[PDB]
């Protein structure tokens, strides 16, 4: 296949220990639930960042089975798969799980900032100023909207569009993996004749 | 003649000045119409519906600081005077017609000639768009004398 | 050149007068910013105490103005 | 706890306003008075039934710091005012608008005169203003 | 009644025009503005929260 | 993010509010106070003694 | 930008060179728009060159409509190079303000110097002759970025306020279009992704029903003099003949391939004039390109077929999304380890106060148990 140059450098072993230590400062954080109750924040970037990491290591060579059935069994065809198991592409797998972890950590970063802002709030001790100082996106978009006359403060047809959003369970998150490999099964059908 | 007087709300602008130096929500609004033009969703208006909400709520909360601490005894209502009410209406009751005026928009007018077209035109419809062109001005006069003649009455 | 249009241009230090104008915000905040206190369009609060001393303080001073001033 | 106020209600009850979905609900079935989650919500009847949040000392598990990198965005122009910087701006202007108008009110309820007494003791009666000078040819 | 008289009605009307012209953008920047943003901020937090979900949860949904 | 009534001085943003959001209401303001200082301003000695 | 004494002395220093060099500019460009103006008059469509008039169906006030009056010339290589185009484009801005300013020199006669001397001491309305040097102009260049930045936020809130406060979209696709539209410029925006919404608007709000406050909110991002703003048909004519002009431009760049030989500098200033890439951001060519295959990549296939772009009002906004810069948070984490109100300390807690602590704090189910116990005896000894 064609070549492949990195966009970031960085180790496989230097990307595990990163998120090893991402993944560690929030274990007192992290509630484990029941597999239908609907998933954590910490759950999907833990699911997220092991999927990908464990997936770019079968593909290496590293056959632990152990983890790869945790951490990246989530279909029927996937258990089969597993079960027969028992250059470019790697390179562009570590920049997409590199580049996935530095989006995640602007999440935890926020998470912790709403955790301070919580706390202060509960103690009587936070003014709407710090608020609007530390959640900037919010007083912006306030502030933009009520100097272009935008008065009113609800908004029933984006809340309708937004109301229903939520962290999806495990079991839907099995199905819509199913639903994507077979997708993608039927597409390589069409490339081959 | 240039008379030096002052207002009867200096003591509530110390207070406003003190209880808003600092933000706080406001939830309850005597006329929240304003706010709320569209009821049926889908619907949008190209004209700047919303330009009255700034001066209905700086209006209500100018006169609820006048009329509402009238009822205290020796209160005065510096502003109760006819003319003076004319004058206030005059300006946002005309401002709001010279804006739909300078649209330029003739066809806007087309309902002020009431009718369809069976009623004859000159004697019944022509008439009742005289009567219509004369009752936006009564309109006009009407809600500036009622609230002239409430406050003087009670 | 002359003037700042925005409001970020400071004329004073930020400490400058802190502690009394942290008293006089706390006057204000005291019993003002409170989840009872909704106020009516900005002009009729919540908190009965409000109306407690603003009604007699208001017809005290216009009394005395109303009889030294207007009556004589 | 202290005696400090929170996020501002309006006097409104979030289990019935018209953006009570953007309040969390709690175990109990109370909405927040907040955007932010509270154990021990309470709704008061008056006249008008209201939600109060009252302050209590909680330990909620800390995350650890995050680094600058982030969370700090560097994006300040010279128009902008932070909302910390505006509340000291408000605060000492409404200090010293509160002297002036204090002063105003003393001089005008205690101290002002009336003008044109029928006595003459007390007040201006009036006087004629932008009168010619140095016009001759005027009259 | 000097409600219905007009000798002095210009400097009369000055008080209003006062109003209009200086006191409304004072209460307009101090007090309607600030308390219209208070009221929105709730709705665009929950918003905004509910965006950022929207995204994580596209970001897990596209993972086989 | 800039918006004129926090990041604006007074003058300014009061010049913007009425050349900008409500100009047809200021030219009728400065129309009736050009009428009302040109016919109601004069007030004769028998009317001050009177009222 | 504010002003400075800097600026006034280099604008000072500068003013007549820059007034000779904006004659020169002047005559170059007045040559470049007859041939222009001759093209579009010879071989333009029948409704462009009549000047077709489209009314709106409320109000029945007419405005540009982006089919029929907007025309892109595909054979314009022939006569007009695109370094040509590019340079009445310059000049047309550059032009703008300067007839501003004649304007309020002949209409206030002398009293308008002051005012000029506040002119030349900001590089916010100066034209771009008037630097002569490397350094002025990357100044001038920072100057219009900044009021870029100051206007393009309003634009944005002003539609996505509008339009999510009265509709909503109609399927996914189109509500992942809106959502993604309008995100901030840190993040990358795919155009197949975001190009649904210009059908979404185009049933909501065409460019011939653009409302005069939205228009002075785009003029103002685009460094269009607004003052007098006047009738919405002026400034929307500038809009139009500007945007008209860069798909010319473009259509001769996507058929020609000119960006890709196009040098570091000139690109970068293709992709200003688009409002794609700030000079403040120190983009490289990669990230130019990028930005620009996206901007081709939103335009669309139809947009070289027929020379239809997508709806103006959406491609302003989709453009200037890049000058959406993410809302600033400066200070360090332990800030939020302080206290607002411990002014307040001192007050203590007052009877009500008490009262609410004691109901609602951690014995506030004793409590509710031993009144409702206590009002339901009450209750049983009345009956
Ligand atoms: C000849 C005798 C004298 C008179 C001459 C008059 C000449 C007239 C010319 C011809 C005019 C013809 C037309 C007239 C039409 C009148 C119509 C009318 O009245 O309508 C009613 C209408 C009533 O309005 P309103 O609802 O009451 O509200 C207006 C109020 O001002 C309140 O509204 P607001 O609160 O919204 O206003 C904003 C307010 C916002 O709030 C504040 O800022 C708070 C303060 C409020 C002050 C204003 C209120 C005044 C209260 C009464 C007076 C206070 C006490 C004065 C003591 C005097 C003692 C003798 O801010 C300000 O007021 C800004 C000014 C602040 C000044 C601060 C000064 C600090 C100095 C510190 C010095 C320290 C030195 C230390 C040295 C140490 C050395 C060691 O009046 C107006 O709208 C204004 C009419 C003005 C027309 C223009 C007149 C021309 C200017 C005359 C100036 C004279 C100066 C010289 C005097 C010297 C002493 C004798
Ligand atoms: C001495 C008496 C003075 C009277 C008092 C005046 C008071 C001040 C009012 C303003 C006066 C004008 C100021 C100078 C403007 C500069 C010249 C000009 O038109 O620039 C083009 C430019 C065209 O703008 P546009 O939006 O592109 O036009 C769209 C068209 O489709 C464009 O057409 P296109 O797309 O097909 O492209 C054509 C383009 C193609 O050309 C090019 O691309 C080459 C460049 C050509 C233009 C170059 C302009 C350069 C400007 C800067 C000059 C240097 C300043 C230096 C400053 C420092 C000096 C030390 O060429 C043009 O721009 C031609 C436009 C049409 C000609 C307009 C001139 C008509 C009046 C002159 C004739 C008067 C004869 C009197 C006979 C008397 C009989 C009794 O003009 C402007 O930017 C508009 C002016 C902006 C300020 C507006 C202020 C309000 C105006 C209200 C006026 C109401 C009526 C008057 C009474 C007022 C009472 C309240
Ligand atoms: C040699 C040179 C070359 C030749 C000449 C070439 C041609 C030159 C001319 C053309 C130049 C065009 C470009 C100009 C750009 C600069 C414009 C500008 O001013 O920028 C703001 C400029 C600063 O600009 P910047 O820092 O660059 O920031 C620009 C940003 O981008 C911020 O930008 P922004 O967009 O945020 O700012 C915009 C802002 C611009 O406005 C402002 O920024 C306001 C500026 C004034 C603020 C004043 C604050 C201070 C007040 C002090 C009060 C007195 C204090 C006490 C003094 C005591 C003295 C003893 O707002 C507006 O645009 C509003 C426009 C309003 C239009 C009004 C139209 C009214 C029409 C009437 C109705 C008609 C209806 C139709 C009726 C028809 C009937 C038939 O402001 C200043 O520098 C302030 C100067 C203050 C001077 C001192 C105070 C006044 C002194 C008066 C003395 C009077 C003496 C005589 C008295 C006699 C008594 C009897
Ligand atoms: C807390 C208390 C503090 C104190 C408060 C003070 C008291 C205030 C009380 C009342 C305030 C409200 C009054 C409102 C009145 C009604 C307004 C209205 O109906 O507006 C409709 C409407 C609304 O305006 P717009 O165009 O839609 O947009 C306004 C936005 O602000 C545009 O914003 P934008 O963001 O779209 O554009 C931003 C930027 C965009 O930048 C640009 O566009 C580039 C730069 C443009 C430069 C200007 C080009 C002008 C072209 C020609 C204009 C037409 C000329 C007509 C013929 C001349 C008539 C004299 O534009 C600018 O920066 C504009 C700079 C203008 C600076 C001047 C502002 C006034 C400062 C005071 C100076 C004069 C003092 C005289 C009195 C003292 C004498 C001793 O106005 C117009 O249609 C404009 C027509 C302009 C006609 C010329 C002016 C007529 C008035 C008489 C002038 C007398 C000159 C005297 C000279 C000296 C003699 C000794
Ligand atoms: C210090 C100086 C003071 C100056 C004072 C003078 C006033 C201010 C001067 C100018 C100020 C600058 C800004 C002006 C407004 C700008 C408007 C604008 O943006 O237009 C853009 C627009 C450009 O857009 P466009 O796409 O090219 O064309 C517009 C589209 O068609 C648009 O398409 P559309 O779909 O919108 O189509 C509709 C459009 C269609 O119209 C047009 O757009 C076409 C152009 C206008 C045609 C107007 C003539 C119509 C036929 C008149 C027939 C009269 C017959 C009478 C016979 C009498 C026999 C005895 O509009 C109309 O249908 C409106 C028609 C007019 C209706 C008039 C109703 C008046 C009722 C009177 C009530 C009673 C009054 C009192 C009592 C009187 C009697 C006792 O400009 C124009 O079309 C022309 C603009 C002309 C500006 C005015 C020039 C001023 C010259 C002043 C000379 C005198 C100076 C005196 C000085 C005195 C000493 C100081
Ligand atoms: C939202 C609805 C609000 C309703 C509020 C209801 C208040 C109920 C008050 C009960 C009686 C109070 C008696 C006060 C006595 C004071 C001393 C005295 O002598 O007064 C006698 C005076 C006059 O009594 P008098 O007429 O008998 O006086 C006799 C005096 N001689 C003989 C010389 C003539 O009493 C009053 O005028 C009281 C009337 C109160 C009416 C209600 C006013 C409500 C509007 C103002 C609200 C202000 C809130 C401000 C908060 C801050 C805002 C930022
Ligand atoms: C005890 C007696 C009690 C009587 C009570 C009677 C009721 C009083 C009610 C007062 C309060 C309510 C007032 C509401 C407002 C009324 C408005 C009104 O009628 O005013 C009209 C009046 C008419 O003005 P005028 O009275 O000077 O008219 C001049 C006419 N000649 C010269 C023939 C005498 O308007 C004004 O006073 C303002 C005039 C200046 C502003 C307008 C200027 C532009 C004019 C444009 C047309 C002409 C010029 C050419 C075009 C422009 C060229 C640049």
């Amino acid at each position: 296949p064609p070549h492949y140059t990195r966009k970031s450098s960085a180790t496989i072993e230097q990307v595990e220990k990163e998120i090893d230590a991402l993944l560690g400062g929030a274990e007192k954080l992290r509630k484990t639930s029941t597999d239908d109750q609907p998933m954590d924040k910490l759950t999907l970037m833990e699911r997220c960042l092991r999927h990908a990491l464990w997936s770019y290591h079968k593909e290496e060579g590293r056959y632990d089975f152990d983890q790869i059935g945790r951490w990246v069994v989530y279909t029927p065809e996937d258990e089969v798969k597993l079960a027969q198991l028992k250059r470019a592409s790697q390179d562009k797998r570590l920049d997409d799980l590199v580049d996935l972890l530095e989006r995640f950590k602007p999440v935890l970063a926020r998470e912790a900032i709403m955790q301070r802002l919580t706390i202060k709030h509960l103690e009587g001790q936070l003014g709407v100023w710090r608020y609007m100082d530390w959640c900037p996106e919010v007083r912006d978009r306030a502030e933009l909207e009520v100097d272009i006359t935008g008065w009113q403060w609800w908004s029933p047809l984006e809340e309708r569009r937004l109301l229903p959003v939520r962290l999806r369970s495990v079991n839907e998150v099995r199905e819509i993996m199913s639903k994507t490999q077979a997708k993608k099964s039927a597409e390589a059908a069409e490339r081959n004749p | 003649m240039f008379l030096f007087f002052f207002c009867d709300l200096f003591w509530l602008r110390l207070l406003l000045c003190m209880y808003y130096c600092v933000w706080s929500r406001l939830c309850f609004i005597v006329y929240f119409n304003c706010l709320m033009l569209i009821f049926d969703f889908l619907l949008f208006c190209l004209f700047d519906l919303y330009l009255f909400v700034g001066l209905c709520l700086f209006l209500l909360l100018w006169f609820m600081l006048f009329n509402l601490y009238s009822l205290i005894l020796y209160y005065c209502i510096t502003y109760l005077n006819l003319y003076l009410l004319f004058c206030i209406v005059f300006l946002l009751y005309i401002a709001f017609l010279f804006l739909f005026c300078f649209l330029c928009d003739f066809f806007l007018f087309n309902n002020l000639l009431v009718g369809d077209s069976f009623m004859d035109v000159f004697f019944i419809r022509f008439l009742l768009c005289f009567l219509e062109c004369f009752s936006l001005l009564c309109r006009c006069l009407s809600t500036f004398l009622r609230l002239f003649c409430n406050l003087l009455s009670s | 050149v002359l003037f700042s249009t925005y409001r970020s241009s400071r004329l004073v230090s930020k400490e400058f007068l802190h502690g009394p104008v942290m008293r006089f915000r706390a006057l204000g905040e005291y019993y003002f910013q409170r989840a009872w206190n909704g106020t009516l369009n900005w002009a009729l609060p919540g908190e009965y105490r409000l109306y407690a001393v603003m009604i007699p303080f208001i017809y005290f001073y216009h009394r005395w103005h109303n009889d030294h001033t207007l009556d004589r | 706890v202290g005696n400090g106020p929170t996020f501002s209600t309006g006097g409104e009850c979030m289990n019935t306003c018209d953006i009570q979905n953007a309040f969390p609900m709690n175990d109990r079935g109370v909405r927040s008075s907040s955007p932010f989650q509270e154990p021990n919500t309470a709704i008061y009847d008056s006249y008008l039934a209201w939600t109060y949040f009252q302050p209590m000392d909680v330990h909620i598990e800390k995350l650890p710091a995050p680094e600058a990198k982030y969370y700090q965005r560097h994006t300040k122009k010279p128009w902008d005012v932070s909302s910390t910087e505006l509340t000291e701006i408000q605060s000492r202007k409404k200090y010293f608008q509160t002297l002036g108008y204090l002063v105003a009110f003393i001089y005008l309820y205690f101290l002002m005169p009336k003008e044109k007494s029928f006595s003459g003791l007390s007040g201006p009666d009036g006087h004629w203003i932008m009168l010619p000078k140095g016009r001759p040819e005027l009259f | 009644l000097e409600p219905m008289s007009t000798w002095y009605l210009a400097s009369w009307a000055m008080v209003w025009y006062y109003a209009f012209f200086f006191w409304m953008p004072m209460v307009w920047t101090d007090i309607m503005v600030p308390s219209f943003v208070y009221n929105k901020l709730p709705v665009i937090h929950f918003l905004q929260e509910k965006r950022a979900e929207q995204k994580l949860r596209r970001v897990l949904d596209e993972t086989y | 993010v800039y918006t004129r009534w926090k990041c604006d001085r007074l003058p300014v943003f009061q010049l913007k509010l009425f050349t900008q959001e409500y100009p047809m209401h200021a030219a009728v303001g400065i129309f009736t106070i050009i009428f009302l200082w040109k016919h109601m301003s004069h007030c004769s000695e028998e009317t001050e003694r009177k009222y | 930008m504010q002003g400075s004494w800097s600026v006034l002395k280099k604008n000072c220093s500068n003013f007549f060179p820059g007034l000779l060099a904006f004659a020169q500019q002047t005559q170059e460009a007045y040559g470049i728009w007859l041939r222009i103006y001759n093209r579009q008059q010879k071989y333009g469509p029948t409704d462009f060159v009549e000047q077709s008039e489209t009314f709106s169906p409320d109000y029945h006030k007419r405005f540009h409509s982006q089919d029929k009056n907007m025309w892109v010339d595909k054979e314009l290589c022939t006569e007009v190079s695109q370094k040509e185009v590019a340079r009445l484009m310059t000049y047309k801005l550059d032009m703008w303000r300067m007839a501003h300013c004649a304007g309020a020199l002949l209409a206030t006669g002398g009293y308008a110097i002051p005012f000029g001397l506040f002119w030349l001491a900001n590089d916010t309305w100066v034209p771009s002759s008037f630097n002569l040097t490397g350094e002025e102009l990357r100044a001038w260049r920072e100057a219009q970025d900044l009021y870029r930045y100051r206007s393009a936020p309003s634009y944005l809130t002003d539609t996505k306020w509008h339009f999510d406060f009265h509709a909503y979209p109609w399927n996914e696709t189109q509500e992942r279009a809106w959502d993604d539209l309008f995100e901030k410029n840190d993040v990358r925006r795919d155009p197949k992704v975001v190009r649904p919404a210009a059908e979404m608007y185009d049933g909501f709000i065409k460019f011939e029903l653009i409302r005069r406050k939205s228009l002075r909110h785009l003029c103002r991002s685009m460094n269009i003099p607004t003052f007098p703003m006047l009738a919405r048909l002026c400034n929307g004519t500038r809009v139009r003949d500007y945007w008209n002009l860069a798909w010319c431009e473009d259509y001769m760049v996507i058929t020609q391939r000119l960006h890709e030989s196009m040098t570091d500098e000139e690109l970068y200033d293709y992709a200003w004039r688009r409002y794609l890439a700030p000079y403040d951001k120190n983009l490289n060519r990669e990230q130019l390109m990028e930005r620009v295959e996206d901007y081709f990549e939103f335009l669309g296939p139809d947009f070289v077929a027929h020379g239809k772009a997508p709806n103006l009002v959406i491609l302003t906004n989709y453009v200037l999304g890049y000058y959406n810069d993410p809302a600033y948070l400066e200070g360090d984490i332990s800030e939020l380890d302080k206290n607002d109100y411990d002014h307040l300390a001192s007050w203590g807690k007052d009877a009500f106060l008490r009262r609410l602590e004691f109901e609602n704090g951690p014995l506030r189910d004793q409590v509710e148990a031993h009144t409702q116990r206590l009002l339901a005896e009450r209750a049983a000894i009345a009956k």
